[PDB]
RNA sequence: ACAAUCUUCUCACAUGAGGUGUUGAACGAAAAUUUAAAUUUAGUUUGAAAUCGAUUGGUGAAAAGUUUUACCACUUUGU
């Protein structure tokens, strides 16, 4: 029993083991490699502006289902989470480092069709970070 | 009324106050020995545009008679970019 | 004119009296009744605009129809719940022989046919009250400090004092809603200095 | 005298306008007051104040 | 058998389980091991309570319905640091997840708004003793009126193993909010409980109420029934001398 | 001429129809002031309708009192035309609310003085209030 | 004067009794009950949100049968 957070490259070349959950926190940067990396459970989150990525997988032959959650149970800790980003030097100097490192990685994504910079909502982006408004990083 | 209600809970502290609180925290190593993060009202020209463009401010009140009035002749305009 | 903050200030007042009121009344028919004392002085602090009847009533009884009235009251049971019900307008406390001396010796005021009559002298006393021998301001004072037989006519007699607050400092002539910082409920011996600075 | 023409700030901007991180100053108590109680505590055993 | 000199008991509540699984009849990704609750409805024949009381019924019984993993919040008095260490000592971080000075509550959860998501973010309310009759205001009808009523929870002397105890009792003990009502529901269980199980959390729960609930005893009782929230009201056991115990007291 | 009706809303707890009554008579004369509320407890619904004598009148009290900071709440102040200000919409204006306890009522006529005849009233039809149960079985 | 008294624990012998205090609107299940409307009551939504929908049993306190209470509730409106 455990949880490990890893990057798709660091994961990489090393061995998966049994694990119950598989979770795609943030789209795959090689959707090649991921098509059959992927062969308990697996499980990716997708913004609903990128639901191009739905027909990507339709056209490679790529069975699913729908997941779907309850809004109300969903944690509402958001403004406990800002209070902690705030307040504490080195948790929110990570913040802004993790939030301009995954935007420059989402800005060179190869499917630029699905996973379009421009159709991203930055404020959205910056809330699941910890953050009222989006720090200031150059793309 | 309302709008100054709630700032004269966050005044800066006076002159004296700061010094008596200073001097306490003197005595208190001058025998042998951590603190919360003061609140209270942002004021100064500099500050507050600065803080503005930061995206910190929360409530900007613009003095309505200052005297050269371009000092803050851009604070709506830009209050209201930001 | 009276802006609308004013009105709904006054209902939260209310509310809060009623709800007072009750807690105290229901399932607490108790006072603690204050001892090794019979004479309690009771001053007329604080009032709020439209007060429930029933307080209106009791500061009624205990003769504070107006505010900074102050009266003797005889320690007893019925007094200490009718100050009870009474307690956030009233200032009370235990009088010593020097307060009862000067307040009557400076402010004490008499009936005499109903009208306000200082007194100045003792034959104006022994006129009303000869028939309960009382002759004299001292016989006043010994009376009321002991609370004697006839405690209860000498009370009657007397007009209830008017205690204002005094504003001899320059900080306190300017500051608002002066009222010498007079907290409610009882406050044992510090009347003592409360009369003091008055009288 | 034509109204007012807001061709820039019709649009909120939704990003800080610098991008200079944050110092250190603005999450550990302040030094100048630091500074300041050691001066007074200096003061006090001298026996000027 | 104090009932009415008969245990009726068991075979209905054997059943009743019985029944409630024989009613069975997208994927959802937020589960949870929540069951339907089973409810204990009593018929009285007079009114209970003289007025509304806000503090619960700590009916001990050895079969929680609150589930261990329930999240507790705990409201102290003040100072809340202290209680915060102590906490940290008996080890109660992973089940009481937070706790609250009292003046902090009054103060930071103001809004209707806030006090609903505070309400959310816990399972179990666990409150001081000394500090329940406060909780009426500050919490209003979102709490006291949305399922959420704070338990009172003893911690006077402020010591980890009575930390432990009482919060171990909470967890235990079921809860009852008595109103003026001629008829009241009390959560005996859930589906998973076993027979056994629930006709012990029935019968110590009928003898709580006997006790401390109906003043003249079982002979108060009307009828009793147990439910869940779709089934019917099945009956357990009904007065054999009603006729004559009401006509006494009418 | 035209009597004027004014909706106000966001009412704070506390500015209740007395207090309404002698603050808006102060912008003038007030003619039928109701606050609507609940039926089963009394509590106020926080908002409030008032005829005013005149229509211009109304007009100057919700350009005066609309959006007014009171107590943290925003007050709504709006006038509403008469095509749409319907015909018992002041039913019961100035006239106190009666808070019925109907909690203790149902307690008095659950202990009350009662006979035999009705008491044989009461225990009726107990046997087959379990055979409809028993028929659910 | 947008300020005020909603209790940071009691009493009795580790034990019992007590604490009378909740915004409104909307959705909604099926139950115990009592004398068609009334009491409890699962589970949810909400900026202290609002545009007719008021129900009407009983208790008395002051002015003069009458009008005035805007939580007068059965310990029932002024010791």
């Amino acid at each position: 029993k455990g949880i490990l957070l890893c990057t798709n490259v660091a994961a990489r070349g090393l061995d998966i083991p049994a694990v119950d959950w598989i979770v795609q926190y943030d789209p795959p940067d090689d959707p090649r490699d991921y098509i059959h990396r992927v062969g308990g459970k697996s499980l990716m989150f997708l913004a609903p502006s990128e639901l191009g990525f739905l027909r990507y997988l339709k056209t490679a032959k790529v069975s699913l289902n729908e997941f779907e959650f309850p809004a109300n149970k969903v944690a509402n800790v958001q403004s406990q989470l800002e209070k902690l980003v705030s307040k504490n030097y080195y948790l929110q100097q990570s913040a802004k480092d993790g939030y301009r490192s995954y935007l420059q990685a989402y800005a060179s994504y190869s499917l630029k069709s699905i996973f379009d910079i421009n159709k991203l909502d930055l404020a959205k982006v910056a809330k699941s970070f910890g953050f009222a408004h989006p720090p200031n990083v150059n793309i | 009324t309302q709008v100054f209600k709630l700032l004269n809970k966050y005044r800066p502290e006076t002159a004296a106050e700061k010094k008596q609180r200073l001097v306490a925290e003197a005595e208190a190593v001058a025998n042998g020995k951590v603190s919360k993060k003061p609140y209270n009202v942002k004021y100064g020209l500099n500050h507050v545009v600065a803080l503005i463009e930061a995206k910190k401010a929360k409530l900007v009140l613009i003095a309505s008679d200052v005297d050269p009035i371009e000092l803050v002749v851009f604070l709506p305009a830009l209050c209201k970019k930001m | 004119f009276k802006r609308a903050e004013t009105f709904i200030n006054n209902y939260r007042q209310r509310e809060r009296e009623r709800i007072r009121l009750n807690r105290s009344a229901k399932n607490k028919g108790d006072i603690f009744v204050p001892d090794e004392t019979k004479l309690l002085f009771v001053i007329r602090i604080a009032g709020v605009k439209n007060m429930p009847p029933k307080i209106r009533k009791v500061l009624r009884l205990l003769r504070l129809s107006r505010i900074n009235n102050a009266v003797f009251v005889r320690n007893n049971k019925a007094v200490a719940q009718m100050l009870r019900i009474v307690e956030p307008y009233v200032m009370y406390g235990i009088p010593n022989l020097h307060s009862v001396r000067e307040l009557i010796y400076k402010r004490g005021f008499g009936k005499i046919n109903g009208q306000r009559i200082a007194l100045s002298d003792n034959a104006l006393i022994e006129e009303a009250l000869g028939k309960y021998d009382v002759i004299s301001i001292e016989d006043i004072i010994h009376e009321i400090y002991n609370v004697g037989s006839h405690f209860k006519e000498v009370t009657k007699f007397l007009w209830p004092f008017t205690l204002t607050p005094v504003k001899h400092s320059l900080m306190e002539k300017k500051v608002k809603h002066f009222n010498e910082g007079r907290k409610a409920g009882y406050c044992g011996e510090e009347i003592n200095e409360l009369i003091k600075k008055q009288v | 005298y034509p109204d007012y023409d807001d061709f820039f700030t019709n649009t909120v901007r939704e990003t800080p306008l610098s991008s200079a991180p944050e110092p250190k100053r603005r999450f550990a108590p302040s030094k100048h007051e630091q500074k300041r109680i050691l001066q007074l505590a200096y003061a006090i055993r001298k026996g000027r104040i | 058998e104090l009932l009415g000199s008969d245990a009726p008991l068991e075979k209905v509540c054997s059943a009743l389980l019985e029944y409630e699984s024989k009613r069975k009849s997208n994927l959802l990704e937020d589960e949870q091991d929540d069951i339907e609750p089973v409810w204990l409805q009593l018929a009285t024949l007079k009114f209970i309570g003289n007025n509304r009381k806000l503090i619960p019924y700590k009916i001990a019984i050895k079969n929680p319905v609150i589930p261990s993993s329930s999240e507790a919040c705990l409201i102290v008095k003040d100072p809340q640091r202290v209680y915060k260490d102590l906490v940290n000592e008996a080890g109660l971080s992973k089940v009481v997840t937070r706790v609250i000075g009292l003046s902090k509550l009054k103060a930071k959860w103001n809004s209707y708004e806030q006090k609903r998501q505070l309400r959310d973010q816990f399972d179990i309310f666990l409150a001081d003793d000394r500090v329940i009759p406060m909780l009426p205001r500050i919490l209003g009808k979102t709490f006291y009126q949305k399922s959420k009523v704070p338990v009172p929870v003893k911690i006077s002397k402020g010591t980890a193993e009575q930390l432990k105890r009482e919060v171990v009792s909470a967890y235990g003990a079921t809860y009852f909010n008595s109103a003026p009502c001629s008829s009241f529901m009390i959560k005996c269980g859930h589906v998973s409980n076993t027979s056994t199980e629930l006709a012990e959390n029935v019968e110590s729960i009928l003898q709580f109420v006997s006790k401390h609930i109906v003043p003249d005893g079982a002979k108060g009782i009307a009828s009793i029934h147990l439910k869940t929230s779709q089934s019917i009201a099945i009956p357990l056991w009904n007065n054999p001398n009603l006729k004559e115990l009401i006509a006494s007291s009418r | 001429k035209k009597k004027g009706v004014l909706y106000v809303g966001r009412l704070p707890h506390g500015f209740y129809e007395k207090q309404m009554r002698m603050y808006f008579s102060q912008f003038g004369p007030v003619l039928r002031l109701r606050m609507s509320r609940n039926r089963k407890t009394g509590s106020s619904k926080h908002y409030a309708f008032i005829e005013f004598e005149s229509l211009d009148v109304a007009n100057v009290v919700a350009e005066t009192m609309h959006n007014y900071l009171l107590y943290g709440k925003l007050l709504q102040c709006k006038v509403i035309p008469e095509d749409q200000v319907h015909e018992n919409m002041f039913k019961g204006a100035d006239v106190p609310f009666k808070r019925i306890p109907h909690a203790t009522i149902a307690r008095l006529q659950h202990e009350k003085p009662l006979s035999k005849e009705k008491a044989d009233k009461l225990i009726t039809r107990h046997n087959r209030k379990l055979k409809l149960k028993k028929r659910k079985l």
